[PDB]
RNA sequence: UCUGGGUCGGGGUUUCGUACGUAGCAGAGCAGCUCCCUCGCUGCGAUCUAUUGAAAGUCAGCCCUCGACACAAGGGUUUGU
RNA sequence: AGAUCUUGGUGGUAGUAGCAAAUAUUCAAACGAGAACUUUGAAGGCCGAAGUGGAGAAGGGUUCCAUGUGAACAGCAGUUGA
C-alpha cells in the first residue's frame, strides 16, 4: 500500500533525513504493519529499514 | 548537379577563346517503352480522345 | 553453509544498488 | 584543364573549388576551403597541422 | 533557335566528379589512393588475409 | 519455437537524431520498446532497470550512440492477460560495437 | 517472385584532426638511492615523439552490399450497371 | 416586444479560446476494477545554506495525527489529498 507514515517515522527514529531512508522493496507488507516507532525499532534491528550512507563529496580534488 | 570546364566560342565577348566554369544538372534518362497509341480529333470544342 | 547455490542467490540480496552504493548487511525475521 | 593550383594545405585545387586571396603587398594565395583559409588568416604554421602536406613532408610521414 | 547563344557548338573539357557529400577533393578513387598512399585500413586488410 | 531469446544492437544515435535535449533519454526507451515490439512481435514489453540505467548512463541528452541488448520473449502464463508472451529486454555490456552481428543465443 | 522490405554489420564517401594504452639515452627540471657508479639508478614531471592522416561519427531525408538475423500472402471497413 | 427594462432559465458563439512564467523526467514492482500522476526501489536531474532547508511572530482555527469512503472539490487523473 502506502508507506508515507513509515518513511517519516524511520527518518525521525534514525535522526536522518528522508533522503537517506531506505526500505526493503520485497518486504513491503511487513513494513506496512509498522504503525509505531517501537515497531520501527524492530525493523531496523531486523534490517528491513536501512540508513543509506552519506553521498560522496570528496575534497581530494581540492587537496 | 555538378559543374564543368569548357571552351567558349562567342566572338566579341570577354570569355571568347577562354576557359569558364558552368553548373550543370545530371538527369538520368533510361530508354522508354511504348505501350499504347492515342489519336485526337479536332472538334469545334477543341480536342477529344478518339 | 555457503555453497555454490547459496552464493548464487546471495548476490541478489546483498546488492541493493549499482556501483558506488552500500551493500546490504542483514535480513532476519524473528518473532 | 586549367592551371592546377596548390593551397595552404598543399592540396591540389580543382577549377571551381575554393577561393583566391590577394593581400595588399601583392602576394596572391588560394585556399581549398574555409578551414584551410581560416588557419592561414590566424597566422598558423602549416608545418604544425597534421593533415597538411607541408607537415607530412617535414616529418617524412609515409 | 536563331540567336547565337543557341545553335552554338558545345565541347566539354573537364567535368567535376568529386564527392558532393562535403568538400570533396578527389576525382577518382585511384588518385585518392595515390595521393594519400596506403592507410591503416588497407595495411591491415592486406596483412590479415595474406 | 516461441521461447527463444536473442541478442541485438540498436543504433540509438540514428533513432534519436532530431529530438530535443530534454526529451532524448525518454525517446530512446520509447524507441527501444517500439524496437522490441517490431522484432519479437509482442506488445507487452518489460525493460530491465539496468538497461534503463544504461540509457541514462551519460545523462539525459548525451544518450549513448549504440546499445547492445538481449531480447527475451518469455511465456507470460502468470495471470489472466490478453498476451500469452512478454518480451523482457536486458542490457549486455560490450567493449566495442565493431563487427557485431545479431546472434541467436540459447537460454 | 525469377522473392521483397527491414535491422545490424561491412565497404565507400565525409567531418574533425593523430585516440587510450605501451615505449622513448625527448623532456624546464625537482626529490631519494653511490662499496655501487667513473657517469649512473629510482620516483614526480606539463609537453613531444613512433604506434597514429590515427581515434570517433557518418542518414536518421548520403551511396553500394549479398555478410548475419529474424520477418513478411497478415488484419479491418466498404464499393453493382 | 421593447424602456443599454427587473428576476429566473436557455442558445449560437463552441467541444472554440485555452489548460505554455520559474531546465526533467525514466524503469521495475506493490496495492488496486482501473496507475503518465499513489507507494516503494533503482537512476538522471533541480533548489545549492540571502534554499524548494531547519524553527517562529502577526494572522488562519482544528487545516495537526491516525482509520475509513470515493457522492461533490483539488479547472485531467488520483488507489492520493489542506
Ligand atoms: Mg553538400
Ligand atoms: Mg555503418
Ligand atoms: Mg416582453
Ligand atoms: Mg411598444
Ligand atoms: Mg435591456
Ligand atoms: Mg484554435
Ligand atoms: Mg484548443
Ligand atoms: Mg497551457
Ligand atoms: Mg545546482
Ligand atoms: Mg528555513
Ligand atoms: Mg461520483
Ligand atoms: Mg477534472
Ligand atoms: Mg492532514
Amino acid at each position: 500500500s502506502m508507506l508515507r507514515l513509515q518513511k517519516r517515522l524511520a527518518s525521525s527514529v534514525l535522526r536522518c533525513g528522508k533522503k537517506k531512508v531506505w526500505l526493503d522493496p520485497n518486504e513491503t507488507n511487513e513494513i506496512a504493519n509498522a504503525n509505531s516507532r517501537q515497531q520501527i525499532r524492530k525493523l531496523i534491528k531486523d534490517g528491513l529499514i536501512i540508513r543509506k550512507p552519506v553521498t560522496v563529496h570528496s575534497r581530494a580534488r581540492c587537496r | 548537379m555538378t559543374h564543368i570546364v569548357r571552351e567558349v566560342d562567342r566572338p566579341g565577348s570577354k570569355v571568347n577563346k577562354k576557359e569558364v566554369v558552368e553548373a550543370v544538372t545530371i538527369v538520368e534518362t533510361p530508354p522508354m517503352v511504348v505501350v499504347g497509341i492515342v489519336g485526337y480529333v479536332e472538334t469545334p470544342r477543341g480536342l477529344r480522345t478518339f | 553453509i555457503m555453497n555454490q547455490e547459496k552464493l548464487a542467490k546471495l548476490q541478489a540480496q546483498v546488492r541493493i544498488g549499482g556501483k558506488g552504493t552500500a551493500r546490504r548487511k542483514k535480513k532476519v525475521v524473528h518473532r | 584543364m586549367k592551371v592546377e593550383l596548390c593551397s595552404f594545405s598543399g592540396y591540389k585545387i580543382y577549377p571551381g573549388h575554393g577561393r583566391r586571396y590577394a593581400r595588399t603587398d601583392g602576394k596572391v594565395f588560394q585556399f581549398l576551403n574555409a578551414k584551410c583559409e581560416s588557419a592561414f588568416l590566424s597566422k598558423r604554421n602549416p608545418r604544425q597541422i597534421n593533415w597538411t602536406v607541408l607537415y607530412r613532408r617535414k616529418h617524412k610521414k609515409g | 533557335q536563331t540567336k547565337r547563344r543557341a545553335l552554338e557548338k558545345i565541347d566539354l573539357k573537364f567535368i567535376d566528379t568529386t564527392s558532393k557529400f562535403g568538400h570533396g577533393r578527389f576525382q577518382t578513387m585511384e588518385e585518392k589512393k595515390a595521393f594519400m598512399g596506403p592507410l591503416k585500413k588497407d595495411r591491415i586488410a592486406k596483412e590479415e588475409g595474406a | 519455437n516461441e521461447v527463444v531469446t536473442r541478442e541485438y544492437t540498436i543504433n540509438i544515435h540514428k533513432r534519436i537524431h532530431g529530438v530535443g535535449f530534454k526529451k532524448r533519454a525518454p525517446r530512446a526507451l520509447k524507441e527501444i520498446r517500439k524496437f522490441a515490439m517490431k522484432e519479437m512481435g509482442t506488445p507487452d514489453v518489460r525493460i530491465d532497470t539496468r538497461l534503463n540505467k544504461a540509457v541514462w548512463a551519460k545523462g539525459i541528452r548525451n544518450v549513448p550512440y549504440r546499445i547492445r541488448v538481449r531480447l527475451s520473449r518469455k511465456r507470460n502464463e502468470d495471470e489472466d492477460s490478453p498476451n500469452k508472451l512478454y518480451t523482457l529486454v536486458t542490457y549486455v555490456p560490450v567493449t566495442t560495437f565493431k563487427n557485431l552481428q545479431t546472434v541467436n543465443v540459447d537460454e
